[PDB]
């Protein structure tokens, strides 16, 4: 029922009989008691109105403590909220600008039908007015009038004001109406944010240089949206703002550069200016790997789509994208990757040095995502394949576990991409048979003895030693050792048939996944009709094999080309994937 | 009463800063030990205070390090609110100081000597709260004989009784099974019903180690029950609740009943028949009140009633009233109520004879079940529903349990699906009973189903098949919703590239759609799918030959041969070489019609 | 723009907050924290994305700062706009941790309100916020090894070795969880080296409570430095009590038909990736003591009965992960005792796993020797995972 | 048996921490802290019965405080809630209307009252009735 809620003792009670004392003094420290109990989640609705009593008060400190109460109030509640609309008109006109600019935001806070006819006209109001930081709010509380449901033709009276705002005097005045009337712009009339090119896109750039740290990067994005029609136009476009190395290191930079790699569509050789561009590029893409780590990651991410897109800038500093010890994980995968993606036949020399030293750290993942890259990269400089294996050769008389299984299954990729070629090191890699556990190894050491079957005359005890464990194993290891023992069959057979039966017997009679019973069937058949076709029908040449994934959609990459510095590219996918 | 401590909780209170209060506490601290240790002795009043004060600090969170020579001081005294304060620290602040330990055993035993009944219960109370091995070998010698003395007063029993139930629960051995045994059973005849409330509870957790001590004790029991609950309405009015008689003195009796077998006495069984009869009944009547206490409270009665009814298990009416009662509870206001009843029919669900009463209630149970909010009722809904599934019932159940599933959310799904398997398992009168059910489950949410499952309807379906066009169509129609998933893909595809000659009729079931949904679904699913995928590929190229070039197209491209793993492109040359050449007839004698799975 | 702005304790409870679009709900808040703070496997990412809702979170010691929005803002300005914040609170009140933030309330709607406007984070400089601030925040505030020891070939190995302990209640809730271990560090190294070892996140620095102990050699100052001494010795012992990460989860299921028969399946599931392997299992299934006989049933492993210890028990040489396995048993009871209703004890398991069920993971090593001249670079390290069941137990 | 008696605010802060077992300090700040953290995210359409490490939780909101009472799993569950309604009232009727900040100034009896209806983990007394007479009486003494 109706327990503990009494009114005449306790906390509440208490702190109504507080908020009306004489003493201003105590009434603020009333106030902030009764913010920190909304903050801890006290019920204290109850003292709503004489909290609005408060309001009649000429200082600035406590009609400060009071807003930011209602304001609380408001995103949670809006209905208590417009009990002290009242005031809030009689609010944005007084002396002490800061008071005015508050109410407005204050006002805006609010998010119910009838505001509008109450705040229709102050806020046309305050438009025209002579404090910045009141027009600074204001061009923000039009945005927040537009998202709340309202076209209120006379918005189109606020557009008017509003591109008239873009020809302010005051640089965060237009630093915050661009970015406001950017966002009105992506619910999206089709008819909006028109750019009068010369003119206003003059004022932008005159006005970027003296804009705070911040509104350049509106500036920016409002920029590129913009679409050039002649050279010259984007020759003077891109001069105006090369400058930006500024000081927000992981913001601006990033925008300058899609604004560039935007507008980079001239006459190449024609002038020396896309050589001059190209050059351009390459310091602040650098110097934006010393900054904090989550930068580090954005920025990385953003880097490996350039190197997708124009290789030539970033073609000579793989030095700079090398892995340090104290980075945090998701730095060192984008780095592994950006180096994968810049490995020329000519450096080499020491990425494929580099590599090894990774694969002697400690955190595993890392670990096997380096042993991966080795491969990965003796995949793309053919000239290098063979220092490559050497390399893993290396890794494996290390005789680490966790390394020679990510070891073993990069060097089946290997042999499977450059047949014939590496036939000596087959042997070797049976000794190290016993430390083999994970599927994806397992796997691949049983199918190197696949194939390559007529190099080893032990062949034969090496799957026998998985025969008889042959439940227990994946369904990989499991059908890719059905494959193995049956080639070792074609190859050597009379010496195979006691495999060849309890293996297919094995798989086919005693294992439950249809699946290997049905190939297990399938092959029974082949082999016991006809050895002169059997040949044929396995042993053929599977062709070549190129790592067709890794590379992304020329026009997905122009969408994610027109969108660097936004959050759509450290996803790697479309804006429509989320609204 | 004390202004000073007053005063000091509200600066403290006033504190704006966890550094300023622990300055303050230090602070006050300082000042009481210095007039703890200053040389001047102290009057009774400021030791009381003083000792408060740093009950109340210690009560904050931090730490006191002295004080207890005072808290020893402040038990000789004789006003009550010293003695109050004095046993209230020393009760809160457990330490082992064995002078101090001494000492209060002495300052107990004086009191516990004395006769006002105050000092005698704040000393069981302390005691109790206590509770050390070391009070343990100071009174327990002593509890049961205050308890037994005919002189000491009421509230004086209650506590003494209760006090020696902690120290059984605390110490066992020192509590040896003398003579007092008779008089504490007698001890229930009393008309103060607090004094009935300790009896009670003390024989209830003597007896749960010595029945054959305590059989005495159920004949007062349902006495005393059955004078509750014939009473009128403004008998026992102080000890009423709501309009209900004594709810828990019965609670109490009806638990320590719950301890013994079936009374041996048949006038005391059939007067315990009464009894509950008389709950059951009184649970029928509309209320006497709008509030919520009243049906608690009675509900209370009703709940233990019926549970004490299950630890008989000898009264099958009762039983089966009992449950067409818990029947009645299942739509209803109370979330409580409604998963009590749940609760207790999940047991009953266990009877020899209330077995049918419960299955009698399964469409209330399905249509609270089918609209429930909570997680946990319908936790406890679902488990009944596997509670009451036998031959009878089953089909049904089965069948409202996938309806439920082709909307209940994902809190429920895992351990439902696993209970429809493992029911269709259990009771599957017939193959295609049990086939449609499995692949009902599967196209639904196959995502949760196990491994065995889905071979184990692919086996049965090889052994005795019959249901062909049935999966097929099924695995058919589920596929083109866009929403088919992998374990579906799976089961599917196998099947009908095993049978879809008997599927390509339908102008809307051709050969070249077949091969379109299973395309269609190709570059969404995994490799093991798709090696699936291409040994159905090949089936139909023996079958149905008249995709037999496209399909042939699909396997030269260069996302088939130059496949990145092994065994895909492993599978797509074999078939290749297969079909294009090599064959084209001996693949009649490669893909027979895979020989019947054997009976392990 | 800026959805939503949010300040958490370490304990995942809102310490602050304060959102900006109305297309923000509680659905937003209680997302962030069941999906990246009570996070269990997902590789973390500063910029993370669930239903269609995008979140950016930064560290400080121990207080999780995070933005929350859904249009597609510019991502650098999220993380430049954190880091002024950051270090506007430090020039405000100094280190940030709970205290400071429960006692400037205050002061930090003061600064939510005017640093960020509507999600447009307008000037933040510190030196001015005067002009709009007008609060004022509070602040507050060898022996163990020789020298001269020689080996001819450097080596180490690290074992983190943990223990779980689980009690689990029939409808899967998880009741009581928690995992003590240990880092033991065996080396072999050839003089007087410094050692520099650096960890996750997931351990601060019959009840269980957190705890973190160290060697007396430790040295702190996040990560961690010392000179281990020869052999083998404890590098530290640690408790935690979130997050866990449970390999085996087992369901359970029991019909008592009768007083004398009563059928008991266990379905277990393995909750990790399917291409470790934990090894050595076994399963102790309870049974009332007037039990006759047993029947059992299992395709995984192999079972028997043990009458004398009362119990079914059920070994498993090893298993996958992310797989299904399934045991059934029918029971005739000897109806005895009319009486005496069966309170069935918890089901037990044991169970040996490659991977700490806490989390941990050893971040980085780095081995440096001054006066001679090897380095990391020249020393091999070997680094092991052991996971043990200590009390694991479900309800059935 | 009863295990602890909790009267708690939603701030966390426990006006009111009564065990009947044994536990050090340190795993007493750790059970609070537990039983906050699942008792303030329920709405009032979910059920009263929470289930806790060992335990079960019998807790209500009186808008403004939590009482909790934490009790072995195989024990009454409405009989219970019914009990912390009744000392409640209890409380009610003594402090005149009580609120928490009485609870703060007048610890010293609030235990009075705990130990008087609840002793050793079980439930003593029930009349409303005698236990305010006892108290009024013990409030005369000096």
């Amino acid at each position: 029922s109706k327990y503990f809620t009494t009114n005449k003792k306790g906390e509440i009670f208490e702190l109504k009989a507080e908020l009306n004392n004489e003493k201003k003094e105590k009434r603020k420290e009333a106030v902030k008691k009764v913010i920190a109990a909304m903050t801890v989640g006290k019920d204290v609705s109850s003292l709503f109105p004489d909290v609005v009593n408060c309001m009649q008060t000429d200082n600035l400190e406590l009609k400060k403590l009071v807003y930011l109460y209602l304001m609380n109030y408001a995103k949670s509640q809006p209905d208590m909220a417009i009990m002290a609309v009242n005031s809030f008109v009689k609010d944005c006109e007084d002396p002490n600008p800061l008071i005015r600019a508050l109410a407005v935001r204050t006002m805006g806070c609010i998010r119910v039908d009838k505001i509008t006819e109450y705040l229709c006209e102050p806020l046309r109001k305050c438009l025209k007015d002579e404090d910045p930081y009141v027009r600074k709010t204001a061009a923000v509380c039009v945005a927040k009038l537009h998202d709340i449901n309202a076209q209120m033709v006379e918005d189109q009276g606020f557009l008017d004001s509003l591109r008239d705002l873009i020809a302010d005097s005051n640089p965060m005045v237009v630093a915050n109406a661009v970015a406001a009337l950017s966002e009105i712009s992506e619910s999206h009339p089709n008819s909006n944010l028109l750019d009068l090119n010369p003119q206003n896109i003059n004022k932008l750039l005159t006005a970027l240089n003296e804009c705070t740290e911040w509104g350049q990067i509106f500036i920016l994005d409002c920029l590129s949206n913009y679409n050039p029609k002649d050279d010259r136009e984007a020759q003077s476009i891109c001069e105006r703002v090369t400058p930006r190395l500024s000081h927000a290191n992981s913001a601006v930079v990033l925008s300058a550069v899609k604004v560039l790699m935007k507008f980079l569509e001239l006459l190449p050789k024609d002038s020396d200016y896309y050589n001059m561009l190209l050059k351009k590029l390459a310091p602040p893409l650098v110097t934006l790997l010393s900054g904090e780590p989550e930068v580090q990651y954005v920025a990385l991410r953003n880097i490996n789509l350039i190197v997708q897109k124009r290789p030539e800038i970033l073609k000579q500093e793989i030095k700079v994208f090398f892995v340090k010890y104290n980075d945090p994980i998701y730095v060192k995968l984008e780095k592994l990757d950006i180096m994968i993606r810049l490995a020329s036949q000519a450096n080499i020399a020491q990425v494929l040095a580099e590599l090894k030293e990774y694969a002697t750290e400690v955190d595993v993942d890392f670990v096997r995502k380096a042993v991966r890259a080795i491969g990965r990269c003796a995949i793309k400089v053919e000239q290098s394949a063979e220092r490559c294996v050497s390399t893993l050769l290396d890794l494996i008389q290390t005789k680490v576990n966790y390394v020679v299984q990510e070891a073993i299954v990069v060097i089946r990729d290997i042999f499977r991409k450059y047949p014939n070629k590496y036939e000596s090191i087959i042997a070797t890699l049976c000794e190290n048979l016993d430390s083999l556990d994970e599927p994806d190894a397992r796997a691949a050491m049983i199918w190197i003895v696949g194939e390559y079957a007529e190099r080893i005359d032990n062949a034969d005890e090496l799957l026998e030693s998985f025969l008889e464990g042959f439940h227990d194993e994946s369904t990989q290891v499991q059908l890719t050792l059905l494959t193995a023992i049956v080639k070792l069959f074609l190859k050597k057979p009379s010496e195979t048939q006691e495999l060849v039966q309890q293996v297919l017997s094995l798989a086919t009679q005693d294992s439950d996944n249809p699946d290997l019973r049905d190939r297990g069937y399938i092959y029974w058949r082949l082999l016991s009709t006809d050895p002169v076709t059997a040949k044929e029908v396995v042993l053929s040449e599977k062709p070549l094999i190129s790592e067709e994934t890794d590379l992304i959609e020329p026009t997905l990459l122009d969408e994610l080309i027109c969108h660097i510095g936004s959050l759509a590219s450290v996803y790697h996918k479309p804006p429509n994937a989320f609204v | 009463g004390m202004r000073g401590l007053a005063v000091f909780i509200s600066d403290i209170r006033n504190c704006k800063s966890k550094e300023a209060e622990i300055k303050r506490i230090n602070k006050e601290l300082a000042n009481i030990r210095s007039k703890f240790k200053g040389d001047k002795a102290l009057d009774g009043y400021s030791k009381k205070k003083y000792v408060c004060k740093l009950l109340f600090i210690f009560l904050l969170g931090h730490d006191i390090d002295f004080g207890h020579m005072e808290a020893v001081n402040l038990l000789s005294s004789n006003r009550y609110t010293e003695k109050q304060i004095g046993y209230l620290f020393i009760s809160v602040l457990v330490n082992s100081n064995s002078e101090l330990i001494r000492l209060i055993n002495n300052a107990i035993k004086n009191d516990l000597a004395s006769r006002n009944p105050t000092f005698m219960g704040l000393a069981l109370h302390c005691i109790a709260n206590v509770g050390s091995r070391e009070m343990a070998e100071a009174f327990a010698g002593e509890i049961p004989k205050i308890l037994v003395a005919g002189d000491t007063m009421d509230s004086v029993k209650q506590s003494a009784a209760l006090c020696l139930l902690r120290l059984y629960r605390t110490s066992p051995d020192l509590v040896p099974m003398g003579d007092w045994t008779s008089r504490v059973v007698h001890l229930l005849n009393d008309q103060h019903l607090g004094v009935v409330t300790a009896a009670t509870s003390l024989i209830t957790t003597l007896a749960q180690k010595n029945p054959e001590e305590f059989k005495t004790s159920v004949s007062l029991a349902v006495s005393r029950l059955s004078r509750i609950v014939t009473s009128a309405s403004t008998d026992l009015q102080d000890y009423t609740y709501y309009f209900v008689p004594a709810p828990w003195l019965s609670v109490k009796l009806l638990r320590l009943l719950q301890c013994y077998p079936p009374p041996e006495d048949p006038a005391v069984r059939g007067r315990l028949t009464e009894c509950l009869e008389t709950i059951l009944n009184k649970a029928q009547e509309p209320p006497k009140s709008k509030k919520v206490q009243h049906s608690n409270a009675k509900n209370a009665v009703l709940f233990e009633a019926i549970s004490l009814i299950i630890h008989h298990d000898s009264e099958p009416n009762l039983l089966v009233r009992a449950c067409n009662q818990l029947g009645q509870f299942l739509q209803h206001r109370e979330t409580n109520l409604r998963y009590l009843a749940l609760e207790s029919m999940c047991t009953l669900a266990s009877s020899e004879f209330s077995h049918e009463a419960v299955k009698t209630h399964i469409e209330t149970v399905i249509n609270a079940l089918k609209t429930e909010r909570d997680v946990s009722v319908r936790q406890r809904a679902v488990d009944l529903l596997y509670a009451m599934c036998d031959r009878s019932n089953a089909q049904q159940i089965v069948a409202e349990m996938l309806s439920y599933l082709e909307t209940a959310d994902y809190s429920i799904r895992e351990e439902i699906v696993l209970k429809v398997a493992i029911l269709a398992e259990k009771y599957a009168v017939d193959y295609t009973w049990y086939v449609d059910t499995i692949l009902n489950l599967i196209r639904i949410a196959g995502d949760y189903v196990s491994e065995e499952v889905w071979y184990r309807v692919i086996q049965i379906v090889i052994n005795r098949d019959d249901v062909q066009g049935y999966a097929a169509k099924t695995v058919f129609e589920a596929l083109q919703a866009p929403a088919c998933h992998e374990n579906l893909v799976k089961v599917g595809g196998y099947i009908l590239g095993e049978f879809g000659n008997l599927i390509a009729g339908d102008p809307r079931s051709s050969p070249l759609i077949q091969f379109n949904l299973l395309h269609s679904k190709f570059h969404l699913c995994s490799v093991p799918t798709r090696a699936l995928l291409l040994s159905t590929y090949i089936k139909f190229v023996n079958l149905f030959p008249e995709v037999k070039a496209t399909i042939q197209d699909v396997l030269r491209s260069d996302s088939q041969l130059k496949n990145a793993d092994v065994e895909l492109q492993q599978r797509a040359v074999e078939y290749l070489r297969l079909s294009t050449v090599a064959s084209t007839d001996i693949l009649a004698t490669v893909l027979e019609e895979m020989p019947p799975f054997p009976e392990r | 723009m800026i959805g939503g702005l949010f300040i958490y304790n370490h304990k995942g409870e809102v310490l602050i907050s304060r959102v900006y679009r109305d297309d923000i709900g509680r659905n937003a808040v209680d997302a962030f924290r069941v999906n990246v703070i009570h996070a269990r496997q997902q590789v973390r990412s500063p910029v993370t994305n669930i239903a269609r809702t995008s979140f950016f979170h930064v560290k400080r010691s121990n207080i999780w700062l995070a933005a929350v929005t859904k249009q597609n803002v510019n991502a650098a300005m999220v993380f430049e706009f954190l880091y002024k914040m950051c270090d506007v609170m430090a020039a405000y009140f100094g280190k940030i941790s709970e205290e400071n933030i429960k006692n400037n309330f205050v002061l930090i709607y003061e600064l939510l309100d005017e640093i960020l406007d509507f999600g447009y984070p307008q000037n933040s400089e510190t030196g001015a916020l005067k002009t709009f601030i007008t609060q004022q925040g509070i602040k507050s505030q060898i022996g163990w090894r020789r020298e001269g020891i020689k080996y001819r070939r450097n080596e180490l190995f690290l074992d983190v070795l943990e223990s779980v302990n689980l009690l689990m209640s029939p409808q899967g809730q998880v009741l009581s969880a928690h995992v003590s271990g240990r880092v033991v560090m065996k080396s072999y190294l050839s003089g007087m080296p410094e050692c520099k070892f650096g960890m996750n996140d997931k351990i601060v620095i019959s009840i269980a409570i957190d705890d973190c102990t160290f060697h007396q050699c430790v040295r702190l100052s996040r990560s961690i430095s010392f000179i281990p001494p020869d052999g083998e010795f404890e590098l530290m012992r640690y408790r935690t009590t979130k997050d866990i990460i449970l390999p085996f989860r087992v369901i359970p299921l029991v019909r008592e038909v009768g007083r004398t028969k009563l059928e008991v399946k266990v379905v277990i599931k393995s909750n990790f990736k399917p291409s470790l392997l934990a090894q050595k299992i076994e399963v102790r299934i309870p049974t009332p003591l007037n039990t006759s006989g047993v029947q059992v049933i299992c395709m995984k492993g192999k079972a028997k009965y043990k009458a004398s210890e009362n119990a079914i028990v059920w070994k498993i040489k090893r298993m996958a992960g992310m797989k299904e396995s399934q045991i059934s048993a029918e029971i005739e009871l000897l109806p005895t005792n009319d009486k005496k209703k069966w309170a069935r004890p918890p089901i037990s398991m044991n169970f040996e796993v490659p991977f700490a069920p806490s989390g941990l993971k050893v971040r980085y090593l780095k081995v440096f020797e001054p006066k001679l001249n090897y380095s990391d670079h020249d020393v091999i390290k070997w680094v092991r995972y052991i996971g043990r069941s200590g009390i694991y137990e479900t309800r059935c | 048996m009863i295990r602890f008696i909790l009267i708690q605010n939603r701030a966390g802060k426990t006006r009111l921490a009564k065990w009947y077992m044994q536990f050090d300090d340190d795993e007493k700040q750790k059970l609070i802290e537990e039983v906050h953290a699942v008792v303030t995210v329920r709405d009032a359409k979910h059920t009263n019965f929470v289930e806790f490490r060992n335990f079960k939780i019998i807790y209500r909101r009186y808008a403004g405080l939590y009482f909790c009472i934490c009790v072995d799993v195989n024990d009454n569950n409405l009989a219970y809630l019914e009990a912390i309604h009744n000392f409640v009232e209890v409380l009610n009727e003594y402090f005149h209307n009580v609120c928490e900040l009485d609870l703060v100034f007048n610890f010293y009896k609030v235990y009075t009252v705990v130990d008087e209806m609840f002793l050793a983990g079980e439930i003593r007394e029930t009349s409303q009735t005698k236990v305010l007479k006892q108290l009024l009486m013990l409030q005369s003494l000096e």
